[PDB]
RNA sequence: GAACAAUAGUAAGCACAAUCAUAGCACAUAAAAACGUUAGGUCAAGGUGUAGCUUAUGGGUUGGAAAGAAAUGGGCUACAUUUUCUACAUAAGAAUAUCCACCACACGAAAGUUUUUAUGAAACUAAAAACCAAAGGAGGAUUUAGCAGUAAAUCAAGAA
C-alpha cells in the first residue's frame, strides 16, 4: 500500500481539508503547487537554493504563528521578491497578528536579502472538505 | 594538406586568439585547465551546504527571545525532564564509569 | 489489442469487390459489413493485393525467421524457390520427351505437395492416468497437420545439414526429396504413425 | 579500382596505394592513350567497389580527382533501364523459356506488377522472375 | 430508449436495473399495439436519438494548380513516420521518394510492393505520377507512411464505391500500433526479470 | 549544527578545497604539461603531494543537504532520494508532478 | 439479514467503477487499488519511546581490510553457415575446424601478458592497441518469460 503524504480513513469522523484529502498522484491533476518559482524549468538554475529557502520558510512560519496556521503556505516568487500566503484560524488579537506581520517580513528581508510580503487570509476554523 | 594551409591555419589561430603554436594532445589540458572554472571554486562546490550553524543558532536564540516556538525542542525538554525526575539523568562529566 | 474488439479483419481480395453483381447473399454480407459503420483493422505490411505471393510461402518465411529479420528470411525463401527451379531445369534438359512431359518446373506446386505429403494424418498427446504418462492417439486439426509439416522440414534443413553447406541448398533437396515421398521428414511422418498404431488400444484413453 | 582506395595491407597494417600494386601499375599505363590501332572500352563500377557509397553511379565520383583527371577527353556513355519495348521483350523470352512458372504471369496484371517493382531495371528483373 | 441514467434524472430519483427493465419492458408493451395520439406523445419522452451514424470519408475536393491539372494531396503517419504524397492523375508511372527513385529508396521488395498495394488495388498502375516526403522511422515505417498517405491522396481520382473498397481493404485507416513504453522493474515492457520461486 | 559528524567533515573539506584551489591549479599545470622538462616535474609533484591531503577535490562527497545521506542524492536538488519523494509528494517541489505515460 | 412475477432490510463514507495522463477519439498502457493479513522490511534516510555509554559504546589523524577449498543465483559473450571478415545499408568480394604428405588453420578471448591513454595528489580504476588465442560443438533432473508492435534481435541516450 502506498502511504505517502496520505490521510487515511478513519471510522468517519475525521475532518479533513481540500489539500489533505488527495494523494500525490493528484498533484497537478486536482490539486496544485504549493510553490511556485522558475527554478525547476527546463533550462533554468539554482532549484537546490528555492527548495531550502522553502523549507525553512514552512518551518519558520509554522513557529512564529503557533496553533493559528490553518493550511499548508503558498509561496509565490516573482522578480526576485516572495509573497508568502498564509490561511490563519482567528486565535491571536490584530495587535498580535500585525506584530507578527511586521517582524516577520523585516526578519526574513533582512535574512534572504529580498523583499518579503507576507498575506494574511484569515478564517473562523479550518475549511473542511471532507467526513465530518 | 600543404605549406599554405598551414600558414593560413597559423593565421586563424593567430587572429582568433586561440592556440598559436603546434602543441601536444598532452599539452593542451594546461589551457583547459585556465579556460575553466575549477571544480573547488565553483559555487555549486563550495557552497553547496546552507550553513546549518546559523540557521540552528538563530532560531534557538529566536526561541529564547520567545518570537518562534520549537515544539520538537519543546518535546525533547520535557521528556528530559521527566527522565531526571524518574532518576535516570546525563552525569556530570567525569563521573559515571568509576564511580 | 491495439484495436478494440470492436475492428474487423480487412478483405485484401480485389476479386471479391471487383465482381459483386451476381451474388445476393454476398452483397446483402459486404452491405451489412461496410453500412454497419463497421471499423476495419489496417491491412498488415506482409499481405498484399499481389497476385504473386502466396499465404503458405509466406508463413514458411515466417517461421524461418530468427530474430527480426525479414529481409534474410525472404532472402532464404526467394534462394530456395529459384534453386527448386534451376534442379528441376537442370534435371529436364538431361531428359527425354516422356519425362519431360512428367517432371514439374512450378517451384510453387512442388513447395505444396511437398508439404501435403509431409503432413501427419494422426497424432499423439500424453495423457496422465494413474501416475503413468501414457501416449494416446489424437485427431490433429488441419492447421496443426500444416504446422507439423512446416516446423519438420525447417528443423531437419537447420539441424541435419553439413556446415558448409548452405540453407536454399539443403531446403530445396529436402523439398524435392519430401515431393517425392523418399525425404528424411517423410520418415518421421512415419515414426509418428508407427507409434500411433503401437499404442491405439490406449486411444480409448482419449475422453473427447 | 585503379585510381581509388585499396583495402590490402603490409604486415605493418600499414595500406598501400593502388600505385604500390605492380598489377595495378601496370594496367594504368594500358589506358594511357599513348598508342596507335588499340580502342580502351571501360566501365565505371558501384557493385565491387571500395570506400564509395551505394548510391553513386556518377563517372567523376566513383573514379574522384585522380581518375578524372587522368582520364583524359573520353566518352561518357549513360547505360538506362529498359523502355517499354526492351521490357516487352524480355518478359517475352522468359516466357519463350517458360522460365516464369507462375501461373497468374501470363496475365497483363503480372506484367504491371513486374514492371512495378522491379521499376524495369534488368537487374531487378532477374532477381523478381528468378524466384517467380 | 433513455438508459437508466436518464430515466434517474427525468424523476429526480435513483433507481435499480431490475426497475428500469421492468418500465422498459411495460413501454415495449405499450408501443406494440394500437398507438392513440396521447399514447404516441407519450412513449416519445423516452425516446432519444442517436446522433449520425456514417463512416463515409471527407473526399478531398481535386485541385488544379499553374496550369497543371488534377493533382491531390494526402498524409500519412505510421510509427514515427510521417509522409507527405502529392499525386499528379495527369502523368506516367513513377514514383520520386524525397527527391529520389522509388527503386532507389526502397531497396527491400517488401516496401516496393507496399508502395504498389493501393495502385494495384485501383488498377491504376501505370497511370498516376507521385511525389513524396517522409520522415523519421525506419524503411518499413515510412513504406507503411507512403502506403497511407499514397492510399488517402487517390481518394480524389476515385469513385465513391472504391473508396469503400480501399476502406474495406483497410488502406485508409492509421496503424494505431505502437511502441510500448518500457516498465520499471521489468526488463522489455511486457518481459519481467526472472522469477525465482525459491 | 550540522546534521551529522560526517557533514562536518565535508563543510570542511570544500572550505580547505576552495582555499588551494588556485595553488592546486597553478602547480597541477606544470604537472600536466609535457613541454616542460621532467626535472621540473618530479618537483612540482611533490609540491602538490605536499598539499594538505584535505584540500583535494576528489576527496569531497555530495551529500543530501537536510538529512546527510551520502548517496541516493538528486544532483538538482542536492537532496536525499527519500526527502525529495516527501516535498515532492506534498507539492512542495513547483512543476514537479507525478508521471503517468 | 437475498430472492425482482421479490420473502427484511435502508445506509452516508472509503475502495472498485468513472475521470485524469500518454497532447484528438477509441483501445492499450500508465497511474490507481480501501479494511486488513505476514509482530513481513527498515532504530544505519531522517526522527523518535524505553534502556544503555560519558578522559568513552564519544570526537580526530595515519595506514590497513586481504583471499579462494567448495556450493550457488542473476547476467554478458559464445559454441558458428539465418555464420566470420572488409567495403558498404539489405544484389558485393573473400574466409569457412578441414585440406592434404607437412605444417598452418575456421567460429570463440569478454580472460590473461606487455605497452600506451583518460581521471586523479595517489591507479589498484576504466579505455585502446599488440601478443595470446583456452574452455565451448547447443547443455541431466529441473526451470523463467512472453498474447502484438508483444517475444526475439539491433541501436542510442540519461541518472549518479
Ligand atoms: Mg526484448
Ligand atoms: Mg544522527
Ligand atoms: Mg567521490
Ligand atoms: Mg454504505
Ligand atoms: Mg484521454
Ligand atoms: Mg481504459
Ligand atoms: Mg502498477
Ligand atoms: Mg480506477
Ligand atoms: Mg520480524
Ligand atoms: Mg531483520
Ligand atoms: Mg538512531
Ligand atoms: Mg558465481
Ligand atoms: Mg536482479
Ligand atoms: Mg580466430
Ligand atoms: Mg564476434
Ligand atoms: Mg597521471
Amino acid at each position: 500500500k502506498n502511504r505517502a503524504a496520505r490521510v487515511r480513513v478513519s471510522k468517519g469522523d475525521k475532518p479533513v481539508t481540500y489539500e489533505e484529502a488527495h494523494a500525490p498522484h493528484y498533484i497537478a491533476h486536482r490539486k496544485g503547487w504549493l510553490s511556485l518559482h522558475t527554478g525547476n524549468l527546463d533550462g533554468e538554475d539554482h532549484a537546490a537554493e528555492r527548495t531550502v529557502e522553502d523549507v525553512f520558510l514552512r518551518k519558520f512560519m509554522l513557529g512564529t504563528f503557533p496553533g493559528c496556521l490553518a493550511d499548508q503556505l503558498v509561496l509565490k516568487r516573482r522578480a526576485n521578491q516572495l509573497e508568502i500566503c498564509a490561511l490563519v484560524l482567528r486565535q491571536l488579537p490584530p495587535h498580535k497578528f500585525y506584530f507578527l506581520v511586521g517582524y516577520s517580513e523585516t526578519l526574513l528581508s533582512h535574512f534572504y536579502k529580498c523583499p518579503v510580503h507576507l498575506h494574511l487570509q484569515t478564517v473562523p476554523s479550518k475549511v473542511v472538505y471532507k467526513y465530518i | 594538406l600543404s605549406e599554405y594551409a598551414v600558414r593560413m591555419s597559423r593565421l586563424s589561430a593567430r587572429l582568433f586568439g586561440e592556440v598559436a603554436r603546434p602543441t601536444d594532445s598532452k599539452s593542451m589540458k594546461v589551457v583547459k585547465l585556465f579556460s575553466e572554472q575549477p571544480l573547488a571554486k565553483r559555487k555549486e562546490t563550495y557552497d553547496w551546504y546552507p550553513n546549518h550553524n546559523t540557521y540552528f543558532a538563530l532560531m534557538g536564540t529566536l526561541r529564547f527571545l520567545g518570537l518562534y516556538r520549537d515544539e520538537h525542542q519543546d518535546f525533547r525538554d520535557e521528556q528530559l525532564r521527566l527522565k531526571k525526575l524518574r532518576g535516570k539523568g546525563k552525569p556530570r562529566k567525569g563521573e559515571g564509569k568509576r564511580a | 489489442s491495439r484495436y478494440g474488439p470492436e475492428y474487423k479483419d480487412p478483405q485484401i481480395d480485389k476479386e471479391y469487390y471487383r465482381k459483386p453483381l451476381a451474388e445476393q447473399t454476398e452483397e446483402e454480407k459486404y452491405e451489412r459489413d461496410f453500412k454497419k459503420t463497421q471499423l476495419i483493422k489496417a491491412a498488415p505490411a506482409t499481405k498484399t493485393s499481389s497476385v504473386f505471393e502466396d499465404p503458405v510461402i509466406s508463413k514458411f518465411t515466417n517461421m524461418m525467421m530468427k530474430g527480426g529479420n525479414k529481409v534474410l528470411a525472404r532472402s532464404l525463401m526467394t534462394q530456395t524457390l529459384e534453386a527448386v527451379k534451376r534442379k528441376q531445369f537442370a534435371k529436364y534438359h538431361a531428359a527425354s520427351a516422356e519425362e519431360q512431359a512428367t517432371i514439374e518446373r512450378n517451384p510453387y506446386t512442388i513447395f505444396h505437395q511437398a508439404l501435403k505429403n509431409c503432413e501427419p494424418v494422426i497424432g499423439l498427446v500424453p495423457i496422465l492416468k494413474g501416475g503413468h504418462f501414457y501416449q494416446v492417439p489424437v485427431p490433429l486439426a488441419d492447421r496443426r497437420r500444416r504446422f507439423l509439416a512446416m516446423k519438420w522440414m525447417i528443423a531437419e534443413c537447420r539441424e541435419k545439414k553439413h556446415r558448409r553447406v548452405l540453407m536454399p541448398e539443403k531446403l530445396s533437396q529436402e523439398l524435392l526429396e519430401a515431393f517425392h515421398n523418399q525425404g528424411p521428414v517423410i520418415k518421421r511422418k512415419h515414426d509418428m504413425h508407427k507409434m500411433a498404431e503401437a499404442n491405439r488400444a490406449l486411444a480409448h484413453y482419449r475422453w473427447w | 579500382a585503379l585510381w581509388g582506395r585499396t583495402t590490402l595491407k603490409r604486415e605493418d597494417k600499414s595500406p598501400i596505394a593502388p600505385e604500390e600494386l605492380a598489377l595495378i601499375h601496370n594496367l594504368r599505363k594500358m589506358v594511357k592513350n599513348d598508342w596507335q590501332g588499340g580502342a580502351i572500352v571501360l566501365t565505371v563500377s558501384q557493385t565491387g567497389s571500395l570506400f564509395k557509397p551505394r548510391n553513386a553511379y556518377l563517372p567523376q565520383e566513383l573514379l574522384g580527382k585522380e581518375g578524372f583527371d587522368a582520364l583524359d577527353p573520353f566518352i561518357p556513355i549513360l547505360v538506362s533501364n529498359y523502355n517499354p519495348k526492351e521490357f516487352e521483350s524480355c518478359i517475352q523470352y522468359y516466357l519463350e523459356n517458360n522460365w516464369l512458372q507462375h501461373e497468374k504471369a501470363h496475365t497483363e496484371e503480372g506484367k504491371k506488377e513486374l514492371l512495378f517493382l522491379s521499376n524495369r531495371n534488368p537487374g531487378q528483373l532477374e532477381r523478381l522472375c528468378a524466384y517467380l | 430508449w433513455l438508459i437508466k441514467e436518464e430515466l434517474e434524472e427525468m424523476l429526480v430519483e435513483k433507481l435499480s436495473d431490475q426497475d428500469y427493465a421492468q418500465f422498459i419492458r411495460l413501454l415495449e408493451r405499450l408501443s406494440a399495439l394500437p398507438c392513440g395520439a396521447t399514447e404516441e406523445d407519450f412513449v416519445n419522452r423516452f425516446r432519444r436519438s442517436i446522433p449520425i451514424q456514417s463512416k463515409k470519408q471527407l473526399i478531398e475536393p481535386l485541385q488544379y494548380d499553374e496550369q497543371g491539372m488534377a493533382f491531390s494531396r494526402g498524409e500519412g503517419k505510421r510509427k514515427t513516420a510521417k509522409a507527405e504524397v502529392v499525386v499528379y492523375g495527369q502523368g506516367s508511372g513513377r514514383i520520386d521518394v524525397n527527391g529520389v527513385d522509388y527503386l532507389l529508396y526502397f531497396p527491400v521488395t517488401q516496401d516496393r510492393e507496399q508502395l504498389m498495394f493501393p495502385l494495384h488495388f485501383l488498377d491504376r498502375l501505370g497511370k498516376h505520377d507521385m511525389t513524396c516526403a517522409v520522415s523519421g522511422g525506419g524503411r518499413s515505417a515510412q513504406a507503411g507512411a507512403v502506403r497511407l498517405a499514397m492510399a488517402r491522396a487517390l481518394c480524389s481520382f476515385v469513385t465513391e464505391d472504391e473508396v469503400e473498397w480501399m476502406r474495406q481493404a483497410g488502406l485508409l485507416t492509421a496503424d494505431p500500433r505502437v511502441r510500448e513504453r518500457k516498465k520499471p522493474g521489468q526488463e522489455g515492457a511486457r518481459r519481467k526479470f526472472t522469477w525465482k520461486k525459491r | 549544527y550540522y546534521v551529522d559528524w560526517k557533514m562536518l567533515r565535508d563543510v570542511k573539506r570544500r572550505k580547505m578545497a576552495y582555499e588551494y584551489a588556485d595553488e592546486r591549479l597553478r602547480i597541477n599545470s606544470l604537472r600536466k604539461n609535457t613541454i616542460l622538462p621532467k626535472d621540473l616535474q618530479e618537483v612540482a609533484d611533490e609540491e602538490i603531494a605536499s598539499l594538505p591531503r584535505d584540500s583535494c577535490p576528489v576527496r569531497i562527497r555530495n551529500r543530501c543537504v537536510m538529512t546527510s545521506r551520502p548517496r541516493g542524492v538528486k544532483r538538482r536538488w542536492r537532496l536525499s532520494r527519500i526527502v525529495f519523494r516527501h516535498l515532492a509528494d506534498h507539492g512542495q517541489l513547483s512543476g514537479v508532478q507525478r508521471a503517468m505515460w
